[PDB]
This record gives structure tokens, C-alpha cells and sequence, in this order.
């Protein structure tokens, strides 16, 4: 390390060490320029002394704000700092009707919809205390969440007219957050202080489950696999807040679960609001680039080290719509569709936007490369012939636009890794999430395809009628038989399970292909013979 | 943002001082800064230069060019290093004369760069004609050619140039002028004018050896016979068989390199003859006849302390001068040249500097040079002439001679002996100093017959196609095989060295081998023969 | 002399390559764009949208089923040329659509330009406009200077033989029962004006013509698309929409 | 963007080095980088240069120009690609002498160019005077030209200029000068002067060939018979046969392009005489004698260790510098120059060189070099010779003999027989080693009568202008047909190879083909005619 440092800081031997050392030249500029001053501030984070003259530093200059602070806002401020916890008194005054009885005696772990938190508020309710009991169950768990101002903004994107929840719910939170909004009236800018740094520990399963499931190292927790995590670099470049942020201000010992340490630069302009107790909310909607991802060693544990700076939401929001452009406009050539198709339309307002977008550019090239051109091409002008389109995201999918509107029930509301709707004719693509039983991403597509081509194939048979391949005996009866010769999951309807063969017998993996061939011997030709129809 | 460069000469300065290379990066050329690790394996050569000088030799190519080969492709390879003045060194080479009067005397000649003694910065060179009688009866040049106490001679010979310099003359050839005796001036040679349209690289030839030799007198209208000689004058050519060429420095344009298009365009503006002025005083000299026993003059870039500018040139050991410009290396750390160590070689001084080497052996405490080597600065000027130390020489500093133990070893390897002569293989080297063998025959009684018996019937030693050189009998025998009296006397071969050589018939006129300085060179009886 | 290697060095030294077919994209994408925004969207408004297709334009499934008679076409000069061969073919329907056959050499030359540019004004003028019968008495009165006038070779630019042969001035009875003839004459000089090697020729035989088009394509085209809005119901709706929210 | 480009030559360096090719775009011609799928089926060739030069053979054209055609029209084709150097090569070729004393014998002469071995950079050639007797009576020269012992005759040539180079010289035209024998300098042939106003493009004479050749003699006052010639001249003349011609290389100056304006002007500054050497010191030298077994010389840029700038060049392999410079091609990966496999030719090295390759066959541990081909790196300064293994060979290679073998096997095919002669249609290249034939009877108990039975009547060979030989018994028999004793008698015809010929008669001057090897070629039996 020495030696290539002094060679780069001699004005007269920096072009020597280029020449021979390419490598080493590129790792030492980036070192000396930008790196070092994130360097420096780490030593001097380790003594106590100068954390706390920082933090008293911080202080006289909220001094004024946080003497002006009226009751309703530290009020407020409080209930966003704790989880409020939903009371049983207060719901069980809420009901009072004959439903507790029918519900008294039901077969409660019956039901996939619900998960085990959920359940167990059920159990106490029912120590208290495949028909048309899982319909009323639809109706309560919308009932039964706790109040989390933080948790609905990014499952809303900040779009909080959302019709997802009961209306006088809906007004409650609004009120709270616009209140929140006029709190942070002051400004971080000064002429006190320059460059500020701060931290916030948080776990990878919110950003991915897909990779947090793999990235530590399956037999020494303290080591990460190197292989999945040069996946996870590859195109983290940049990230947007949506939501309230809640931050510290000194580096502390972090939680088993927590294995990301983020070091957040701010703007002057940045708008936030101090708290007493050592932390600090930022304002909602912020954007963030990452300027580098690496693997660094704390006190004997491995973590991974990401840096990143304020800038305007509008200016990543540009990223959005130019990459957005660059997509649709190279498969309309690929397809055939007319020129000006707003096709692969994506919206995504979360921490982990960067790999969406460009995972996008390859769950379609391993998708049209395993099917049958012409049945893409024929099912694409067939979904091009209505107004959907494919759309991306990283928030619930109950809280889109399409998927509330043309249901209309509130209880209609579903969640889930992928989601077809006929009526619109789209397919929903919830990236973040992690199928609780497909391998990788590009399965979950392939799923959702499977409904959206199903659709079609029962419209060319007779354009009046709005059917699917299946309530037409001639397969309802063949689900009764092999139904049951396959996963599990696809036992669970007609509508899975034709989706569920789909991808098998699609699969990249020969071997799966042959499983499907002789254990369903009898779909296998049923298949080929509706796809046959183009 | 300055990186330095007062001199303006591509080079910066700290580079220029400490030590650089030029290395080639797959194909790119760039300039580096002397890393002792990555280059040595590489085979590059440490190079320093004066930050205060667009041209540290004073030659006309920038330190810059020099090392990076934009350059006039001809300068010879060991003067691409910057220490080493690069400029042609001319001189005239005779092959062969004819005579005749206003019977003609057609005699092939020998010639060879001279250096005498004090000894300054004029080239010479000096022609002897061979002696031997090419035709039996042609005894007395006086009479086979028609001389008369009234008569005049005329003088044609054959000449070419040679360049044993460092660079390429262009336009001009060099006035030359003839000279018997001390100063009895016979003839200057012409400047031809607009002929000498083709290039004098280094060691090379003009004409190339495959045409026709200028013939020396015109053949033309321009003077019947420019070269009349009186018959005085003939006696004294008789008597010594010896003329000297004196040459002057008068060369032509300088060949520049141009950094636009990299053409080489011979510049009118710049002509040698203002630049040689500076190099011949600037620089120390240094003189060797290792090669061939040849005469080979380099010169080497030197610091001389009363000058501010001169200061600047890097300090150069002797040690390094002798590696650098004619090839001395270090296989186990000693000097050596091509095997022979340098202990086999003289050290001779002009009496300035001798003076100041003598100073600086005394500083160090130390009386045998060749220990100190590395620790002998040079200053300006100082003229060295370093010879092979095994043989005798002259006043011209000629090999001429040898200690007769060295001569016998070179022929104590018998390939083969008949009766009709010997195909031996000698070192190409000493056969240049040996100017004929005596033959004799010896009776089984101790006897003596000498078959060649003349001074002028020594030249029976010709040499093979392959490098063997072949001893002939039959050439001035009868033309008839070697006879032996007694399968049991021995036969005698004998050596006549330069030095010990007559070359006129005697006081009475003695053509016998008698009062001749004699070699003993071999020595096998009948039954070996 | 070291001035003029640099010019000729540039243009010759193309840095890095493409790519086999993104040329083709990036070629067809920087002809669409000379065209005024405004027009496109026009177009897009009333419908069908531009597809590029790479191969024979002769044969492709939305051009194979309909209008095989109509092998004929001519091209701007007037000269008969077969579908087949010809690179840009357009048709006028319920479904409105324009196919272009896409290539490399859009940019570099210009004939091949031109008649994309000419399919262009002949759907703004007898699709677009058409449904506003915007082509009218102003149009009419350039139209009419230009038959009567000193020697002007205009009239051979943009009119067909059918034109030369109607003695006395145009008559607004007229463009009602012939009206692809007059279309025709607006599709040339729009063509014209767009492709600028091109425009100083029109300027040149056709002052007035010129002049009519210059402040049409300056100021005259959004008119265009506000007055097109004004028959859809969902546009006079969303635009009560905006008005009512901000106000109220 | 700034591309970098420090040899300041238009292509930037990174092109340079990885390969680059120019191609026309349908009228637009550009620059692309080579891409190695798009372009090879399009036939285009994939070029290398050095980034830090602006002429990589260093000859006046940039590496720019060269490849994309700016240039001037006349360079020929095979030296348009960067790697080979564009140059000229100006011989002499004579047609026809007569001569006379101050009854003219008037004899029809055949030049070619020559080479001969310790070769060097210097255009030479070689005529050779027919020996054959065009007058029936005209037995001895010596009498049929007046010549006395204290006599001297005059000589009247023509000769043409011929350029077998690969660029036009323009103003000058080169000195020459004629020499018998060894040494003997008869003339040197004046350079007139402002007067070869017209150009030489490569493979051009000078006069072309519809108008008289420039005649040698002035015909004007200059001098009354400038070639003088003693009578000793004569004599060796008579007994050779043979001239040499020396030309130098002082060409006139060079036309470059102009990018102002596509003017190709002369420039007065730059002259051949100047880039030549720079060429001479940093190519390899091929020598081919493929074609029409004429001596075809090309240059090759190759990389100079020693030299910093020179290790940029592009490294150059044997195989593929046969490929760019002559025309050689792989049909199917064999390398072959039309059908002939590169295993027909011998490689002959100078020592240097053949040591050189010693090496190279080393460290690649193999013994035949016409596999390893692929793998040989050239060097600057080495000298190849590729030359017929089929044919023989004299001292300056010039074909001048072949196998017996062969020689028969060039006759497999008679077209036709007669009494009156044969009509054959052979390889052009072969009828250059054959002198003539003799013609002979047998009768049908073995005797043997040879018709044309002289020494000097052999030339009975005329030439069809339809390509087909015909052989005329009638010429050097009586103006008679041809007679026949039987019907059974076999008719022997033998052909007699220059090398194998005789030039002068004998000792008792015999004029019989007697002792002379012949060579049989047809025998038909008298009813087979």
C-alpha cells in the first residue's frame, strides 16, 4: 500500500505507475480525492469526547425551534418514534352483531391469507369467544392493523388520498402527517457547520428478501458470501425516501438483524426537524444517489458500508422517466407495436429503485428467449388492443391506481407477489417482495403472463363470451385428476394451476420440463393444443 | 503545472539530472523516470544529461531526439547515448598507384589512419608501397621505367573515402592534399563540385566496394598531367616509398530531423563546419585501436570547472567511458573488452594531462590506475590513447611489431604440412604485421640453404577463401615440388617482422637475408614433412 | 495546412462503432424529429400510430390484407413507381396508419427523406385537417396568386396537369368536389419546407408560398391542436376538470 | 473528446495499433475500427501501423494517405498498404550497338537486371552481346571491322530507361556509367540536361517503347567518338562479350498531395536523395524472382531492437509479408503464388541474416522452415533472396540453366511435325535458358549428320506472333527443304541451354558442337514426320 501511494502523490512518477499498474492507479485516485474526508471523520468518531461536543455543537441551534415547541408537537413526535399497538377492547365494542358467534366457532388455522401475527390476535380474540367465513375474515384484517403512521407512507408512496383503508382511518392519517409536514419548518442551513455525517442502522430484509436470505454466510454469520453480494452491487446506484426517516447522530453498537451502516450527507437546503433524544427526522420525499457499495470489518463482524448524499427528489425523479423511455422504446421495434406505446410504464418510490428499473432489462430478455416467438408477439397486441400496460414498483400493490378502482369492494383488496387483472388487462410486478416460493424474479413474471395469456386464448373462442380456458368441461375434470400430481400451490385452483404448469413446462431447466412430461402426461397435450390457436 | 524544462529540450528537468529511460509500453513510446528494479531486467541503459543544454554533446540532435530514435537513422548505435559527440571523422584511403613518363610501373598500395605526436585535431593518413617484385626481372624501378636525370614521371592512383565517424556527410567531399617527403607539396585534390550526391554513412565506402575507385587523375581536359614530379624528387620517393594525405574538415549541410512530419531535410542553414569548433573544445578525447588495430576516435562529454555552463554536465568516471562508447562490459565486474582484460592495454597521456591525473591519483593514495578506474574524473580536454600492450610500435603509433614470444604461439597449430606447403589458421590480427617468411633448407649436417634468398622475394603468403591462410612454394621457387636431401633434415621456417625489414638494397647492395632480424617460426624434419 | 487535416480528420475518423442495427433505430428516430412536435401529437390524438417495419414493406400483416389493388403509387416527381420496391407506404381508414421501412441512409441523403416527409403532409392535410376542412379561403388565396403571375415557373413545382388546364382563378365551388387535387399541392410544399437543402429552392420559385407556410409552422400549429380537442367530449370534460379544481 | 494523437498523422493511436481499415460508404468514404465478423466477408484488408510515426516505412506518404488513396495516382498498388515502402529503382536497358573504326557491325543485345552476392544497395545490370552469325561470310570480327593493332573503334548504342520500382521519378534522370571487364571505364554516359520533362510510373520505359531509343553517341560536337577504345579493349571485349552498367541513385524530387486543393505539385525542397538512406537502414530487402523470372525488389518496415521508435512498428511475419507485398494467397490454406506451392522456391540468407534465422529455428525446435513460416519475425536490415528451385543459376543470379529432366517435360507437347519444322506452344518462362537446337540425321544403321554443324549458327528459333514457336530448317541450311535418305530413319533434335553453350571458338578453333553436353529433345523415325 505504501509504496503505490508514494508513487501517486510525486507529481513527476504518477504517469509511471499509470502505465504499469493500471489497477492500482484507479483504486488510489478515487482514495485520495473523495474517501479520505470520510476517513477522517471515523477516527475521531471513536472518542466519546468529540461525539459529545458534536452533539451539544447540534444543539444551540435547535434551541430556538425547541423552545417554540408546543404541546401538540412534541405530541405528535411521539406517537411516530413508538409502534402504537391496536387495543382488543376497542374493537370488540366496534362489532356487537351476530358475526362473533359465527365467528366463535370457526376453523381459524385454516386460512393462507392471513399470517401468523394475525392469527395469533385472532386466537386471543377467540380465548374471548371453505364457505363464507373467510369472506367476513377478509373484511376484519383491515380492521386489525396497527396504527403506524411511518409504515403506510411507503406502501402509499406518499400518495395518501390512497382508498386502501376505511375512510375515517383515511382522515386520521391525513391530518397527522400534514401537521408533521408544517413541524419541519426549519432549515439544517447555516453558516455554523459544513459537512455533517450520520448514521442509521438498518436490516437488508426490508429492501430484499430475496437476496437477505442468502447473503450471510450459511455456515459463520460473521462472513458474507462474496458471490451474492457482487450481485447486490451491481446496479445499486441511487434511491429515493418517501417516507420519514429516522436517524442517529453517533455511530452506536448495532442489532444482530442490522447489517447495513448508511453515512448520510445533507444539503443546507434540506429541511428537518432535532429531537432531544438524539436523533433526527428528515423530511419526506427525499433523494438519494449511492456513490459506493464495500464490505468493511466492525468488531469482528462483517457489515456492509453504504455512503450517500441529499440531492433534490426532482433530479433523480428525471432518471425515472428517461430510463423509462429507454425501455419501452427498444421492445416496440423487438415486438412490432406502433411506435408510441407507453408499454413498460414503471413507478417506483422506495430505498431500493436503482435494481428495479434495471432489472427490468433482464427478466424480458430471459423471457422471450424460452417462449414460443409468435405467442408473445399475439398475446402482446392482444394486451396492446386494450389500455394496459406493464408496470414495475416497489410499493404494495394495493396501492397503485388500476388495482382499487375497477374491484370497488375495500375488502377486494389483494397482496401478493404478482397480480393479473382482466378487467384492465395489466400485469403488476412488486419487485422488493420475495415469493414464498419461487426461486428467482423472472418465475414470478412468467406466473402473472400465464393469467394474462389464459385470458386471450379463452377470447379468441368466442368474443361475446368473457371467459378462461378452464370452467369449460373439458378441463374442470382433468384438474380433478393430475391436479393433484404437482406443487402444492397449484392444487390450490383451476386459475394457479394452469398458471403453475405454464412456467414448469417452460422452465429453463430440462429436467423440469421432463418432471411435468411424466407426471401429467394428459395436460401436457391439452396445452399444446390451446396454444396451437394463433 | 510548470513541470520544468528551462533548456526547452523535451526533457524535464529533475529527469535529466537523477537519470531516465525510454522504455516501449506495447506500442507506445513514453518517457520514464529510472526505476533500478523494472529495468534492469529489461536490458535499458541508465542515461543522464545536462538540464542546461539543448544538446549536452554539442553535436546538433537534441537530448531528446538522440535517446527516442527520431533521428537521422544513419548515426551509428553506440552514439544514441547522450554523452557521446556524433560528427563524421573523413579520411582518404589510397589502393593503388601506376607510373610512368611524360614499362609503367602499375603497383597495388596499402594505406592506414595515422596519429602522431602533443597531437591535435588534424586527420592524415599515411600510404606505403609494397616492396616485393611482382615481376622477376623487373630489378631497379629506375630502368624498367624509362627515368631520365631530364625526365618527369606521372602519378595516377586510385582512392576512396572512408567515414569512421558517427555521422553522415551530405553535399560536400573533402579537400585533400598529396605530400612527399616533409613538405614537398606534389598535388591538391580537387573539390569535385555537385558529384557527391550519395551519403558517407559510417563505415562505409565512396565509392561502395563494387565500383570502380575515382580514378585520381582526371582522364579529362583539365590538366595534361597535374602531377609532374622531378627526378630528385623520384630518388627521395625511392628511398623512403612513403606519401602522407593531409585532409581538412571542410563537410557539407547538417541532416535535421523535423518534429512536424518526421522528415529528415538537409538543412542549408547549419553546416559542420561551425559546429565542430565546439565540440573539439568541450570534450575529452579517447583513442583506441582495440578493434582491428585500427585507429578509432570517440569523444566523451566533460565537466570543466571554469565554466558556470559546464558545470552541469553529469560527472564522467573513465570507468564509464569505456563502456559506454566502445563496448566494455562487466561479467564478473572487471573490465574487460570482448574476453581481454583491461590490464592488457597502455595508458599514455599528452603532457596537460598527464599533469592532472597525477593530481587525482594522489588525493585517493593509490599507484596502480586500473584499480582506481572508477574514481578518475575527466575534465575538458584531456586526449587518452589506450593500445594494445603487447605489441612494439612506431612514431605514427602504427602496429608495426611484436615480442617474437607472442608470435609463435600463433602458429604452434599445424592443420596440416605436406611438401607443397602449409594451410594454416592464424588470428586474423597478427597476420597484418608480419611482411614476409624466409624459406631454408638445412643439410643433415647443419647446413643452411635459403631458397628465397632475395629482399624483395618475401611475398609467399596468400590467403584461402575460407580464412586459411596458405603458404606457396612454387611461387618463387622453380615451379617445381620441395626437394629434401635427407628424409632426415630438418626444415626451417622463418618470420620477417615489419620493424626488422629492409626495404632498399643495402650500402654494397646486399640482396642476401644475412644482416635481416630473424624469427625462428618452425622447425620439422623430413620424417614429419 | 496543419489547419486543414483537422476537418477532413474528423469527419472521416468515426471514434467507435454503433453497432449493426442501432444505427438503423438512431437514424429513423433523428428524421421523425425535424418534424414539429405539435403535428405528432395530432396524429397520435386521432388514432392510429407510425410502426417501422425492417423488411419488404410490400408484405406485412396490417398493409397484406387490405388495399391490394392500390399497387400504384406515385412518388413526389410524379413518376410511377411499384409498392414493392417503393420504402414508405401509407393508407387512410378507420384505423389511420403510416408505415415507414426503416434504413441507414436518412441522415446522408435526402431523396429518401423527402418522401417521408411528403407521407407526412399528405395525412395532415387529408386525415388531420381534413376533419376541420382546415384548408380553406387563406390557402385558396396564396393558391390563386400563384397561377396568375409573371412566368412563374411555381405553378410546374406544385401543380399537376389536371391544374394547368383550368383557365379562369380558383373557385371555392371548386376544392369542395375535387379535393384530393388541392390536398395534394399542400403535402408538396409541406414537404419542401421541412427538408432544409430544400427550402431556399421553394422560397426561391414561390415567394408567397413560402411565406404562407413560414408563419403557419411558427405560430399556427398549435391552433391546430387546441381546435382538434375541441370535438372530443372527454377533452371539453377534462378541461372542466382543471378549470373547477384551481379556482374553487 | 480530444482522441489522442501525438504522431500527428490523422488516424488516432489506439486505431493504429489494434487495426483499423478504411471502407466506402455508399459515396462517403470513413474511418472504422476493425471489427472481426462485419468486415472479413466483405474481402477488406485489415491494417496495422506505428502510432508514432508519421510515415511507418518513412517514406514521403503518410500512413493516412496511403490507405485511403490520397495520393498520387501512380504509386502502385502493392505499395499502398503502410507497411511497404514506395520507391525507385531506375536501371538501364541497352537494345542494340554497332561499331566501326574512327562495315559496321550492327549485333542485337538482350540486358538483364542484375544482383550478385555481400550484396548491396546499388542498381546495377548486365548485357550480353548475341554471339550468333547474322551474315553467312562474317566468320572472325577481327576482320570484318578494319581493326589494327594501333587502331580504335567507335561505339554507337540506344538504350531505354526502365523503372521497376514503385514510384515516378520526375525532373532529374540518372547518371551511368559503362565499364568492360573488371575495371576498364569506357564512358560514362552524360546526364542530359532539363530534358526527362516527362515521368516514369513504375513498369514504364523511358522513351516508351512506340518511339526511337535515346541514342548514346550525341551525333553532336561533344566528342568526335567519346567511347575511345585501345586495342587490348578490343581483345578482351572479343573474348567476353559482356558489359556492365552502374547507375547511381540521384533521382529528382518528390510530388506530394495537397489537402488545400487535391493539387499533386513537385516540391522543390524534398529530393529522393535525402529519404532513401532513412528507407535503405530500417527495412528488410526480399528479392523475388517469381514472375517472369525478372529480379523484383521490395521493402518491408520491420522492428530494430536497439531502437527505442523502431520497437513501434508493427511486428511483421515472413508468411504475411509475402501475402501483402507479391500477391501470394491461400486457396486452401497452402500458401502458393499461382498453383506453384511456396515449397518450388529456395530461401537463400546473407551470413548475418542466416545466422539470425539460426536463432529464430531454435527456440521453436524445428528443421524445415517452409512449416514454421507462420512463426519467423523479421528484422531490420535482413536480406532474403527467393529464387526457382527448378532452374540453374550463374554467379549474379540470372537463370541461366536447368534439369534435364525438366527440359524434356517442357516438350511433351508437339502440336504439330512436318519437313518444313515444329510449331510448339511452350511456357513462355522456359524459352529463356534455351540457346538454340541442333539438328541432326540418322540413318537407319546409326550414323549421324548434323545439319547446322558450326559453332556460331545456332540461332534457328524464331518466335510466332501467336505465341507458338517455329523452328526453320531453311534458315541456316540452303534455302532448301529438308531431305530424308529413308522413311525409317529416326530424326534426332537436341536443345542446348545458354550455361552449356560456348562463346568463342576453341583452341584450333573448332566449330564443331562436339564437346558440347547436349540435350535430347525429338525423335521421330522419317515415316512418323
Amino acid at each position: 500500500f505504501a509504496k503505490a501511494f508514494a508513487y501517486y502523490i510525486e507529481p513527476q512518477h504518477r504517469d509511471v505507475l499509470q502505465l504499469y499498474a493500471p489497477e492500482a492507479f484507479n483504486y488510489m485516485d478515487k482514495f485520495n480525492e473523495q474517501e479520505i474526508n470520510l476517513s477522517l471523520e471515523e477516527l475521531k468518531d471513536q472518542r466519546m469526547l468529540a461525539r459529545y461536543e458534536k452533539w451539544e455543537k447540534i444543539k444551540q441551534h435547535y434551541q430556538h425551534w425547541s423552545d417554540s415547541l408546543s404541546e401538540e408537537g412534541r405530541g405528535l413526535l411521539k406517537k411516530l418514534q413508538i409502534p402504537i399497538e391496536p387495543k382488543k377492547d376497542d374493537i370488540i365494542h366496534s362489532l356487537s352483531q351476530e358475526e362473533k358467534e359465527l365467528l366463535k366457532r370457526i376453523q381459524i388455522d385454516s386460512s393462507d391469507f392471513l399470517s401468523t401475527e394475525e392469527k395469533e390476535f385472532l386466537k386471543k380474540l377467540q380465548i374471548d369467544i371453505s364457505e363464507k367465513e373467510k369472506e367476513f375474515l377478509k373484511k376484519l384484517k383491515l380492521d386489525i392493523q396497527p396504527y403506524d403512521i411511518n409504515q403506510r407512507l411507503q406502501d402509499t408512496g406518499g400518495l395518501i388520498d390512497s382508498p386502501s383503508i376505511n375512510l375515517d382511518v383515511r382522515k386520521q392519517y391525513k391530518r397527522d402527517i400534514q401537521n408533521i409536514d408544517a413541524l419541519l419548518h426549519q432549515s439544517i442551513g447555516s453558516t455554523l457547520y459544513n459537512k455533517i455525517y450520520l448514521y442509521e442502522n438498518m436490516n437488508i430484509n426490508n429492501l430484499t428478501a430475496t437476496l437477505g436470505a442468502d447473503l450471510v454466510d450459511s455456515t459463520d454469520n460473521t462472513k458474507i458470501n462474496r458471490g451474492i453480494f457482487n450481485e447486490f452491487k451491481k446496479n445499486f446506484k441511487y434511491s429515493i425516501s418517501s417516507n420519514y426517516m429516522i436517524v442517529d447522530i453517533n455511530e452506536r453498537p448495532a442489532l444482530d438483524n442490522e447489517r447495513l451502516k448508511w453515512r448520510i450527507q445533507l444539503s443546507p437546503d434540506t429541511r428537518a426537524g432535532y429531537l432531544e433524544n438524539g436523533k433526527l427526522i428528515l423530511q419526506r420525499n427525499i433523494g438519494l444517489e449511492i456513490k459506493d457499495v464495500q464490505i468493511i470489518k466492525q468488531s469482528e463482524k462483517e457489515y456492509i458500508r453504504i455512503d450517500a448524499k441529499v440531492v433534490p427528489k426532482s433530479k433523480i425523479d428525471t432518471k425515472i422517466q428517461e430510463a423509462q423511455l429507454n425501455i419501452n422504446q427498444e421492445w416496440n421495434k423487438a415486438l412490432g407495436l406502433p411506435k408510441y406505446t407507453k408499454l413498460i410504464t414503471f413507478n417506483v418510490h422506495n430505498r431500493y429503485a436503482s435494481n428495479i428499473v434495471e432489472s427490468a432489462y433482464l427478466i424480458l430478455n430471459e423471457w422471450k428467449n424460452n417462449i414460443q416467438s409468435d405467442l408473445i408477439k399475439k398475446v402482446t397486441n392482444y394486451l396492446v388492443d386494450g389500455n394496459g400496460r406493464f408496470v414495475f414498483t416497489d410499493i404494495t400493490l394495493p396501492n397503485i391506481a388500476e388495482q382499487y378502482t375497477h374491484q370497488d369492494e375495500i375488502y377486494e383488496q389483494v397482496h401478493s407477489k404478482g397480480l393479473y387483472v382482466p378487467e384492465s388487462r395489466s400485469i403488476l410486478l412488486h419487485g422488493p417482495s420475495k415469493g414464498v416460493e419461487l426461486r428467482n424474479d423472472s418465475e414470478g413474471f412468467i406466473h402473472e403472463f400465464g393469467h394474462a395469456v389464459d385470458d386471450y386464448a379463452g377470447y379468441l373462442l368466442d368474443k361475446n363470451q368473457s371467459d378462461l380456458v378452464t370452467n369449460s368441461k373439458k378441463f374442470i375434470d382433468i384438474f380433478k385428476e393430475e391436479g393433484s400430481n404437482l406443487t402444492s400451490y397449484g392444487r390450490t385452483n383451476e386459475a394457479e394451476f394452469f398458471a403453475e404448469a405454464f412456467r414448469l413446462m417452460h422452465s429453463t431447466d430440462h429436467a423440469e420440463r421432463l418432471k411435468v412430461q411424466k407426471n401429467a402426461p394428459k395436460t401436457f397435450q391439452f396445452i399444446n393444443d390451446q396454444i396451437k390457436f394463433i | 503545472p510548470t513541470v520544468p524544462d528551462r533548456d526547452n529540450d523535451g526533457i524535464p528537468d529533475s529527469l535529466e539530472v537523477e537519470g531516465y529511460t525510454v522504455d516501449v509500453k506495447n506500442k507506445r513510446t513514453f518517457l520514464s523516470p529510472w526505476i533500478s528494479n523494472i529495468h534492469e531486467k529489461k536490458g535499458l541503459t541508465k542515461y543522464k544529461s545536462s538540464p542546461e543544454k539543448w544538446s549536452t554533446a554539442s553535436d546538433p540532435y537534441s537530448d531528446f531526439e538522440k535517446v527516442t530514435g527520431r533521428i537521422d537513422k544513419n548515426v551509428s548505435p553506440e552514439a544514441r547515448h547522450p554523452l557521446v559527440a556524433a560528427y563524421p571523422i573523413v579520411h582518404v584511403d589510397m589502393e593503388n598507384i601506376i607510373l610512368s613518363k611524360n614499362r609503367t610501373i602499375s603497383k597495388n598500395t596499402s594505406t592506414s589512419r595515422t596519429h602522431t605526436s602533443g597531437f591535435s585535431n588534424s586527420n592524415s593518413s599515411t600510404v606505403a608501397i609494397d616492396h616485393s617484385l611482382s615481376l622477376a626481372g623487373e630489378r631497379t624501378w629506375a630502368e624498367t621505367m624509362g627515368l631520365n636525370t631530364a625526365d618527369t614521371a606521372r602519378l595516377n592512383a586510385n582512392i576512396r573515402y572512408v567515414n569512421t565517424g558517427t555521422a553522415p556527410i551530405y553535399n560536400v567531399l573533402p579537400t585533400t592534399s598529396l605530400v612527399l617527403g616533409k613538405n614537398q607539396t606534389l598535388a591538391t585534390i580537387k573539390a569535385k563540385e555537385n558529384q557527391l550526391s550519395q551519403i558517407l554513412a559510417p563505415n562505409n565506402y565512396y565509392p561502395s566496394k563494387n565500383l570502380a575507385p575515382i580514378a585520381l587523375n582526371a582522364q579529362d581536359d583539365f590538366s595534361s598531367t597535374p602531377i609532374t614530379m622531378n627526378y630528385n624528387q623520384f630518388l627521395e620517393l625511392e628511398k623512403t616509398k612513403q606519401l602522407r594525405l593531409d585532409t581538412d574538415q571542410v563537410y557539407g549541410n547538417i541532416a535535421t530531423y523535423n518534429f512536424e512530419n518526421g522528415r529528415v531535410r538537409v538543412d542549408t542553414g547549419s553546416n559542420w563546419s561551425e559546429v565542430l569548433p565546439q565540440i573539439q573544445e568541450t570534450t575529452a578525447r579517447i583513442i583506441f585501436n582495440g578493434k582491428d588495430l585500427n585507429l578509432v576516435e570517440r569523444r566523451i562529454a566533460a565537466v570543466n570547472p571554469s565554466d558556470p555552463l559546464e558545470t552541469t554536465k553529469p560527472d564522467m568516471t573513465l570507468k564509464e567511458a569505456l563502456k559506454i562508447a566502445f563496448g566494455f562490459n562487466e561479467p564478473n565486474g572487471n573490465l574487460q573488452y570482448q574476453g581481454k582484460d583491461i590490464t592488457e592495454f597502455d595508458f599514455n597521456f599528452d603532457q596537460q594531462t598527464s599533469q592532472n591525473i597525477k593530481n587525482q591519483l594522489a588525493e585517493l593514495n593509490a599507484t596502480n590506475i586500473y584499480t582506481v578506474l572508477d574514481k578518475i574524473k575527466l575534465n575538458a580536454k584531456m586526449n587518452i590513447l589506450i593500445r594494445d600492450k603487447r605489441f612494439h610500435y612506431d612514431r605514427n603509433n602504427i602496429a608495426v611489431g611484436a615480442d617474437e614470444s607472442v608470435v609463435k604461439e600463433a602458429h604452434r597449430e599445424v592443420i596440416n604440412s605436406s611438401t607443397e606447403g602449409l594451410l594454416l589458421n592464424i588470428d586474423k590480427d597478427i597476420r597484418k604485421i608480419l611482411s614476409g617468411y624466409i624459406v631454408e633448407i638445412e643439410d643433415t649436417e647443419g647446413l643452411k640453404e635459403v631458397i628465397n634468398d632475395r629482399y624483395d622475394m618475401l611475398n609467399i603468403s596468400s590467403l584461402r577463401q575460407d580464412g586459411k591462410t596458405f603458404i606457396d612454394f612454387k611461387k618463387y621457387n622453380d615451379k617445381l615440388p620441395l626437394y629434401i636431401s635427407n628424409p632426415n633434415y630438418k626444415v626451417n621456417v622463418y618470420a620477417v617482422t615489419k620493424e626488422n625489414t629492409i626495404i632498399n638494397p643495402s650500402e654494397n647492395g646486399d640482396t642476401s637475408t644475412n644482416g635481416i632480424k630473424k624469427i625462428l617460426i618452425f622447425s620439422k624434419k623430413g620424417y614429419e614433412i | 495546412q496543419e489547419e486543414h487535416l483537422k476537418e477532413i480528420m474528423k469527419h472521416i475518423v468515426k471514434i467507435e462503432v454503433k453497432g449493426e442495427e442501432a444505427v438503423k433505430k438512431e437514424a429513423a428516430e433523428k428524421l421523425l424529429e425535424k418534424v414539429p412536435s405539435d403535428v405528432l401529437e395530432m396524429y397520435k390524438a386521432i388514432g392510429g400510430k407510425i410502426y417501422i417495419v425492417d423488411g419488404d414493406i410490400t408484405k406485412h400483416i396490417s398493409l397484406e390484407a387490405l388495399s391490394e389493388d392500390k399497387k400504384k403509387i406515385k412518388d413526389i416527381y410524379g413518376k410511377d413507381a411499384l409498392l414493392h420496391e417503393h420504402y414508405v407506404y401509407a393508407k387512410e381508414g378507420y384505423e389511420p396508419v403510416l408505415v415507414i421501412q426503416s434504413s441507414e441512409d436518412y441522415v446522408e441523403n435526402t431523396e429518401k427523406a423527402l418522401n417521408v416527409y411528403y407521407e407526412i403532409g399528405k395525412i395532415l392535410s387529408r386525415d388531420i385537417l381534413s376533419k376541420i376542412n382546415q384548408p380553406y379561403q387563406k390557402f385558396l388565396d396564396v393558391l390563386n396568386t400563384i397561377k396568375n403571375a409573371s412566368d412563374s415557373d411555381g405553378q410546374d413545382l406544385l401543380f399537376t396537369n389536371q391544374l394547368k388546364e383550368h383557365p379562369t382563378d380558383f373557385s371555392v365551388e371548386f376544392l369542395e368536389q375535387n379535393s384530393n387535387e388541392v390536398q395534394e399541392v399542400f403535402a408538396k410544399a409541406f414537404a419542401y419546407y421541412i427538408e432544409p437543402q430544400h427550402r431556399d429552392v421553394l422560397q426561391l420559385y414561390a415567394p408567397e408560398a413560402f411565406n404562407y407556410m413560414d408563419k403557419f409552422n411558427e405560430q399556427e400549429i398549435n391552433l391546430s391542436l387546441e381546435e382538434l380537442k375541441d370535438q372530443r367530449m372527454l377533452a371539453r370534460y377534462e378541461k372542466w376538470e382543471k378549470i373547477k379544481q384551481h379556482y374553487q
